[PDB]
């Protein structure tokens, strides 16, 4: 009777339903099929399917013994120095009977939140006990993991999902959930989720639960981003070097309450796929990045935004 | 070549880098230190990055 | 620890004979009593009434009414006899590290309710001040206990929440109040409070507030009790904002006279009014788009003032930056005037 | 053992700062009522704002309770406003009983003299606003700036 | 190892006689590696 | 049908099977050979005493 | 304007070491019926309900209803230097912000006057009606203490199931699951107490280890304790004090999910 | 093992191993990767330094481990693989195991005398570049030719982002 | 299915109390002959070989000769709960990941089922070969305990010397010697106190004292202890628990840095 | 040639743990009569007097009056290596620059000789008025210790008011005033125990809490302690070591102010 969220209702249960990162998922498929998995560290942006991949790999490796031979430690658990000293080492020393080629799996999700002392301790208990237990860790920023674990693991790289893949799985969810839609809503959802399947599914469920129809207007009424047509008209006026209309639209955006950060983010995201010349795109990107670092450093007012607008306008009128 | 290397200098100088360079030592090729061993305490970072 | 009793009886604490807290005088009570963001409130009430309430992310500029809104939702969803057994509210005042997520949050989200069966609610005020690892634990607490309890995160800046915590929730922005529907609140309070005010006072009140009622009422009562009358001059004196006539005279000096006389007059007025260069730059920037300039002049002025507002942040000598601000206009528009 | 010259010949009480007429008058009116409101002094450096507020603190309190009941802080702390807010919270939470043999008991509010208040970002400024509103009737704030 | 609790009193009272004395088992299974630990 | 990581599957049993750092491993091997000679000499002295 | 006399300080020191870190702030409500304590854990997972009569006191007298609260750290720290056999006095005014624990002499030599500062915190009466329970059993304090020590000593989740045969205390932990079975026919020899059952339908529930451990700090209040557990109503650990009053301990069970197919 | 790693639970570890230093009759060995621990520790000990091994020798050994698992390959790919890992033998061996046991990346024949098909392309999958590009595409082939389509631009941006 | 029934649980409690801080983990090899526990210590200087034959148990059934390894910290924390007059059941399957200890308490129905997990021990079975020892001493165990105490105050190393009149336990110290001579006390009332020496030839070896104290802490298990000592072999300290089995302690001698002439 | 011999090694450990923090440089004054300590606290608020006579020592020798200064952290590390039952010799020379602490072996293990430095900054001559006190009281040591530990959690200053009824240790602070009174005799397991008072007039004074916290560490010095307290002269908390000598700690009161109007 409970509405399971479409993130958890339509999570993949096999490794052949994962879209994106075809080579790494194919290697995970062959390692789930044959066995003898190495200690893996999967790194990538949020939402690309790392936890789902390691869960499906653990399930396909273990089977009925998944309740006994798998120990899962997320960021919501303790994962302290004494936890690594006692619980993980005791699970590694535990005797579990498994078929040939199958080892126990200690999943450690979000190794970024693992403190450096716990990693320093986890080195040797990862090293010696590899005859019976195996380690599958996952992170976003692999630099937060100390170098000894990266030495003790195999580093698998996850990339941002290409828009075709997120479109295909969005269509799969829609055809399995009879969602009424138009192609404008598809483009709006793909825009609001930059290679993030979790954000796309959550936004789609939110607009279908809110308004019941999938078009651009409803999606930007629920996601509530600065509208990409307004930002496209900004960039188009600045291509023509019309500072008056561009500042008119940006004053409209500013008076709607959008922060400097997501305004310059949306300007960059629209400007990346804008239809103009390569050199003008390069200079536009350079000035956008300069202004974005100015917003990052702490100065974030309307004056900086309009100054970037003036620089983008003057890059056209000056050779 | 000069134009490209000018944009590359622009990218290093007036664009933010992902990981904050010279965070624990100074810039490369220096003999002050650079043997920055990783952390050794279980207390969390609590940083405001 | 604690820190809730002081606020809890700080809100009903007044002299009631002499003090006049006009901000606390007019407060919303329920969803039908917050006359703003009707789409958001109707959507949240429809989510509640269908028992399809998802994880909420209430974000926006402060003073727009997020916490009172979710308090109204919590009071309407659960009665007073089971409010403490079903609603868990936390702020950033009780910050001891990342153990707040593994403490009350993880224990409360991992058990049923006690007395009356139902889904519980977690309210987290100021969630952007939470560290990245504490939020990385809060997303897992959200993921594994989404059926039993729902999470409502109130924050001020959306960028400081991780993409996963955003992607587990639906986002609702409390935007600023359009000045129109804001003005009826001001005329209601002046008609109740018997205050002398002109239309320039209303323009100043809707300009400095930039879409809020709390600081608007603060400015209004402060100017009223300090002067007895509310006009453009008295408001910008009580607030201590750059007066429009002063910025107009600054622009006149930069646009008519030579370098040195303009420099001396501007420096004299700056030390006379205590007016910084950042606020001069902001108000002159607002002034530039109103005064009819050519496109190239407008572009050049905007670029130069953006550069000066960047240079002022790193902490140089403001005297040299002020003289360069004068130079930015002397280069183009006084040359065109001489032409 | 000795003190620097700048803190030595500053005026001991109010009305001894020259060239100011109405500021010291309103300060004396506030001190006669034994209630200093939240105070903001702006002016160029080396003018006497710090001298005036320190003289007012010495006049309203006793010299033996002068240092114990005021707290000088700067807003340019490198660790954000969390350390500043925790210092203000610690100072406002601690209460020291005082007695003056001159004949006037000490007022209950404590004094936080905060310098360089104009070097403050808007988020930190709103945090300071909510901190001052939390301690409205127990601690009266002093803000020193040029702009 | 660092994975084990290695405090001063534990390591001396559990491993001093490894250095000060002989091995009771000297023939047979001796190429095996006791990783010192205390629960 | 293998249940070993390649680090331990191809674990060097002898120090001569190691690659690189030749001076270091010969120094270590000479030091440990001298310690073995000392232990054997101690056992010889114990057998001579009794 | 409230006053109270207490025959022994042992009852108070035991009821206060029962709730050291379980309860952040202790707020007693006063009435002509008696002294009451409706408190709820800061993590909002467990509740304590201490109801003591007026006649169990030496002399009880009130003038008006009032609920006063004290920080439990200070209320604990003043007690560690207490005489267990001492008569004690609790005193407050109608609108004063201070509560006085007038201490008599544990060594026939001293009169002490301690004051504690109240705080101004909201308190709402958690109006639970007395509903029926599917399984009501009795269990000694020492045995229940030992078994809670042993179970939280091995595992991190005390799984208690009440059936017709007895009460099964299980603990499935990382080290290895320990299961304990009591019975109706069993009676201990340490205090000569018999586990008797009033079973109606079999019920299985899971609770946190630490919170039961904190609940189980209350052994010297009563010789025996009552476990009341229903299929939906949370766990009740109830100590009945000899002529003094009654104590009630509510703990909501953990989340357990259906195993996927 | 890893003597430089001291926690607050390891109370007085250094004094304990100094007592072990003084009162031993059996060999005592210390292993640490921290160069500063040679300075901080106070005691008499024989110092042995392991330098970074030569790239070509370890590359030949890794090619060799590949041969004994009946795959042939080239030297240069393990050279850049070693360069990316800073000549770390453990990381290279583990990634080599993961890479060989996944069945190979690219089947290209390269007749060299100095026969089965070569298995070049290890460093490309090491950096995750095969998740960005088609298996027909090569890195330098993509980089040398002119980029015109939107998908090639996205591939270029994702490659540069993965390296940034 | 491995099934063992300890008729009296105190003996197993006592042997774990004798070796609680000595050995890291207990490995059991079980066959039709009975339970054997040949546990190395972590410094690998002492080995405990405790044998309990099949006929000493009430019930016994093994279908396959097996070996398990359990950490003795867990095996120490379990057995505090048991009484001194009861029976113990050790249950395991032919291929299982756990072993169950079942305690039937002296109540009518109170069953404790502690299912302890098995650690995957890598160390194979370690034992010394059988050999005749030149010096055999039959001697009271508690009198060994008091000698071990006296030398434990005096020193930490014993240069024990066997002579025809008995064994002399000589300490080493800068100024303090704990030289305690033992003579023939065979003509005495109780055969446990009576000391008989069957030594072939004298031999001199040095031993640490903490391990001797740990070995002699098992004095109430057996009335008397046999001491087996010979050249270049570990010292054997053997206790015979009458009708339940026999336990042996193998303690290695200290090495000697002999100086050349 | 200075050689003092102490009959028990626990005396230095129990007198010196008090001197761990209050004194920066401890200067022994040796003469024909015995050993004197005139310790001058670095805050210029407290004094410590120790008189240790020769007849308490088993052996004591002296040729000329000397003063030896030892830094506070320099002997605390060297005293923990000496047991309580060890028999200690303090040895100093006339013109040399080392102080030798020769401990008897811990249960005849090995003789431990430790060396340190005896250079004093100055003799630091100080005069004691040998004044007469209006309040002298015999009261247990452990009672004062638990009074100090109870009032320590409140604040940093403690006010005492000695009257003919009894003493009243009071400590007002941030949380609440704590008050302990001592009157007439006391009922303990022993037959005789009393806070006995001989006194002229009631006086009250306020003191710093932390200084009494460092004099608290001299608790095992005696079963009971002496309190001398009067209108102006500093408070004496005097410990007798039976035949050894005596110890007297002075601390200056914190003066209070009265409102003129
Ligand atoms: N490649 C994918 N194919 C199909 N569904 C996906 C994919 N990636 C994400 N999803 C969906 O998104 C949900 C959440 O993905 P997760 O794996 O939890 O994200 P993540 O990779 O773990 O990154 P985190 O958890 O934010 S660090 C899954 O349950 C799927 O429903
Ligand atoms: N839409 C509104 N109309 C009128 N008054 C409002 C409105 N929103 C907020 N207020 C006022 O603000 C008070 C509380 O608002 P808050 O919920 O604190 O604002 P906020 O959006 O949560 O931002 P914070 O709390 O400063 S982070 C109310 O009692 C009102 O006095
Ligand atoms: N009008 C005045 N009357 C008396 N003393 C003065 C006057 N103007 C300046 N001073 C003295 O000048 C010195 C410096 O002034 P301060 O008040 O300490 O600092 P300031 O004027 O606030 O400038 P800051 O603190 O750098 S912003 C002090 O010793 C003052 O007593
Ligand atoms: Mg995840
Ligand atoms: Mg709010
Ligand atoms: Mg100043």
């Amino acid at each position: 009777h409970y509405e399971l969220p479409w993130v958890e209702k339509y999570r993949p249960v096999k490794l052949n339903e994962i879209v994106g990162n075809e080579d790494t998922v194919s290697r995970l498929e062959v390692f789930a099929r044959e066995g003898n998995v190495p200690n893996i560290i999967i790194a990538g942006p949020p939402g690309t399917g790392k936890t789902t991949s390691i869960l499906c790999l653990a399930r396909a490796l273990l089977g009925p013994a998944l309740k006994d031979a798998m120990l899962e430690l997320n960021a919501s658990n303790d994962r302290g120095i004494d936890v690594v000293r006692n619980k993980i080492k005791m699970f590694a020393q535990q005797k579990v009977t498994l078929p040939k080629g199958r080892h126990k799996i200690i999943i450690l999700d979000e190794a970024d939140s693992m403190t450096d002392g716990a990693q320093q301790a986890l080195r040797r208990t990862m090293e010696i006990y590899s005859k019976t237990t195996r380690f599958a860790l996952a992170c976003n920023a692999s630099d937060k993991i100390i170098e000894p674990i990266q030495s003790r693991c195999a580093v698998l790289r996850y990339t941002k999902l290409t828009d075709a893949q997120i479109l295909t799985r969005l269509m799969n969810v829609i055809e399995k959930e009879r969602v009424p839609y138009t192609d404008d809503g598809l483009e709006a959802i793909i825009f609001t989720a930059q290679g993030d399947m979790r954000q796309a599914l959550n936004n789609l469920q939110s607009t279908f639960s809110g308004f019941g129809f999938i078009n651009s207007e409803n999606v930007f009424k629920v996601c509530d981003e600065p509208h990409p047509l307004l930002v496209k008209e900004m960039i188009q006026h600045c291509v023509n070097a019309n500072i008056d209309e561009a500042y008119k639209i940006l004053a409209h955006l500013w008076h709607l309450g959008y922060s400097p950060e997501d305004i310059i983010g949306n300007i960059f995201r629209v400007c990346k796929t804008f239809q103009m010349a390569e050199y003008l795109k390069l200079e536009f990107i350079k000035e956008i990045g300069y202004t974005h670092m100015k917003i990052a450093e702490g100065v974030n007012s309307l004056l900086q935004m309009a100054g970037l607008l003036a620089r983008l306008c003057q890059k056209t009128m000056a050779p | 070549l000069s134009e490209f290397m000018d944009n590359m200098s622009f990218l290093d100088a007036l664009l933010t880098d992902v990981r904050e360079q010279n965070k624990y030592g100074r810039n490369d090729f220096s003999w002050t230190n650079g043997k920055v061993t990783s952390g050794l305490c279980d207390e969390f970072s609590l940083e405001s990055n | 620890m604690e820190t809730s009793a002081l606020k809890q009886q700080e809100q009903p604490a007044a002299t009631k004979i002499r003090n006049l807290p006009w901000v606390e005088k007019y407060r919303p009570q329920t969803l039908n009593d917050l006359i703003s963001h009707q789409d958001i409130l109707s959507t949240i009430q429809k989510f509640i009434n269908e028992d399809r309430l998802p994880h909420l992310l209430l974000y926006g500029p402060p003073g727009t009414g997020k916490t009172s809104t979710i308090l109204a939702c919590a009071k309407q969803l659960y009665k007073d006899k089971e409010f403490g057994s079903m609603v868990l509210e936390l702020n950033a005042s009780d910050d001891r590290g990342i153990d707040i997520i593994r403490g009350p949050i993880l224990s409360f989200a991992s058990t049923r309710t006690i007395f009356k069966k139902g889904f519980k609610l977690v309210i987290l005020d100021e969630a952007d001040a939470m560290t990245q690892d504490a939020q990385n634990a809060l997303r897992r607490v959200i993921e594994k206990f989404t059926e039993n309890t729902r999470f409502c995160l109130i924050c001020n800046y959306l960028s400081k929440i991780i993409p996963a915590l955003q992607s587990r929730c639906t986002r609702f922005r409390f935007g600023p109040l359009t000045p129109e529907l804001m003005v009826p609140r001001l005329e209601h309070v002046v008609e109740e409070e018997k205050v002398d005010i002109s239309e320039d006072g209303m323009k100043a009140l809707v300009t400095l507030s930039s879409g809020d009622m709390r600081r608007a009422l603060n400015i209004l009562q402060s100017t009223n009790m300090a002067f007895g009358k509310v006009t453009e001059e008295t408001v910008y004196t009580c607030t201590g904002h750059p007066l429009k006539s002063d910025i107009a005279n600054i622009l006149d000096w930069m646009l008519n006279q030579d370098f040195t006389t303009a420099y001396r007059n501007i420096t004299e007025l700056k030390t006379l009014k205590g007016l910084a260069l950042h606020d001069i730059l902001t108000e002159i920037h607002l002034f530039v788009h109103r005064v009819d300039f050519p496109s190239s002049v407008r572009i050049h002025l905007l670029t130069k003032m953006a550069d000066i507002e960047y240079r002022l942040s790193v902490g140089t000598n403001e005297k040299i930056q002020l003289s360069s601000l004068i130079a930015a206009f002397q280069v183009t528009r006084d040359l065109i005037v001489a032409e | 053992k000795p003190v620097p010259w700048v803190e030595k010949y500053r005026p001991k009480c109010v009305d001894e700062v020259a060239f100011q007429e109405e500021v010291v008058a309103v300060l004396k009116k506030s001190l006669e009522g034994a209630d200093l409101p939240n105070l903001l002094f702006y002016g160029p450096p080396g003018t006497g704002k710090t001298s005036t507020i320190l003289a007012a603190a010495r006049e309203l309190f006793g010299p033996e309770l002068f240092r114990l009941r005021v707290l000088e802080l700067n807003a340019s702390d490198e660790r954000g406003i969390q350390v500043v807010r925790e210092k203000v919270k610690n100072f406002a939470q601690l209460t020291v009983s005082g007695s003056r043999s001159d004949g006037k008991p000490c007022p209950p509010f404590k004094i936080v003299i905060l310098d360089e208040a104009d070097s403050m970002t808007s988020a930190a400024q709103a945090a300071l606003r909510r901190t001052m509103e939390k301690e409205s009737k127990t601690t009266r704030f002093c803000l020193i700036c040029n702009y | 190892n660092a994975s084990s609790q290695r405090s001063g009193r534990q390591i001396l009272s559990q491993l001093k006689e490894a250095t000060q004395s002989h091995q009771v088992d000297k023939q047979g299974v001796n190429s095996q590696k006791p990783c010192f630990f205390n629960s | 049908t293998e249940d070993m990581l390649w680090t331990e599957k191809y674990q060097p049993q002898t120090a001569s099977e190691l690659i690189g750092n030749e001076l270091a491993i010969k120094k270590l091997h000479s030091w440990l050979k001298d310690w073995k000679r000392r232990a054997e000499l101690e056992e010889r002295q114990n057998l001579k005493g009794k | 304007m409230f006053e109270a006399r207490l025959v022994q300080g042992s009852i108070l020191k035991k009821v206060l070491e029962a709730l050291k870190d379980l309860i952040n702030e202790a707020c007693w409500d006063i009435s002509s019926s008696g002294v009451n304590l409706q408190s709820m854990d800061s993590s909002h997972v467990s509740l304590v309900q201490l109801t003591l009569r007026s006649e169990g006191f030496d002399t009880y007298r009130c003038d008006r209803n009032l609920a006063m609260g004290v920080n439990l750290t200070s209320m604990s720290k003043i007690l560690k230097c207490a005489g267990n056999e001492d008569i004690i006095t609790l005193r407050a005014e109608d609108n004063a912000d201070t509560l006085a624990l007038v201490f008599e002499a544990p060594n026939q030599e001293k009169v002490s006057d301690y004051e504690m500062k109240l705080m101004d915190l909201d308190v709402e009466q958690l109006g639970i009606p007395e509903q029926e329970y599917s399984c009501v059993v009795k269990m000694p304090s020492g045995e229940f203490a030992r078994i809670c020590r042993d179970l939280s000593h091995i595992g991190d989740a005390v799984v208690i199931s009440c059936a017709k045969d007895g009460v099964k205390f299980s603990a499935s932990g990382e080290l290895g699951n320990g299961n304990i079975k009591l019975s109706q026919t069993s009676n201990v020899d340490k205090e000569e107490e018999a586990v008797t059952i009033e079973m109606n339908e079999p019920v299985q529930l899971t609770f946190a280890l630490r919170y039961l451990n904190f609940f189980t700090k209350a052994t010297p209040l009563s010789s025996t304790v009552t476990l009341s557990m229903s299929a939906d109503v949370p766990l009740v650990v109830e100590y009945k004090i000899a002529d003094m009053g009654h104590l009630k301990y509510y703990l909501a069970p953990k989340i357990e999910d259906e195993e996927g197919s | 093992e890893e003597v430089d790693v001291i926690f607050d639970e390891d109370a007085g570890f250094l004094n304990a191993i100094k007592t072990f230093m003084a009162t031993t009759k059996r060999p005592v060995i210390l292993t640490t990767s921290d160069p500063t621990f040679s300075l901080m520790f106070d005691g008499c000990f024989e110092e042995i330094k392991f330098s970074t091994p030569s790239l070509l020798n370890v590359a030949s050994y890794l090619q060799m481990i590949c041969l004994t698992e009946n795959f042939r390959t080239d030297v240069k790919d393990f050279v850049t693989l070693l360069t990316a890992n800073t000549c770390d033998i453990r990381k290279s061996i583990l990634y080599l195991q993961f890479w060989i046991r996944s069945g190979g990346g690219v089947l290209e024949e390269r007749p060299l005398t100095l026969l089965p098909k070569c298995d070049s392309g290890c460093a490309e999958t090491l950096f995750g570049l095969k998740n960005i590009f088609s298996p027909s595409e090569d890195l330098f082939s993509f980089l040398k030719h002119k980029i015109t389509m939107k998908e090639e631009w996205h591939k270029f941006i994702q490659l540069l982002t993965e390296f940034q």
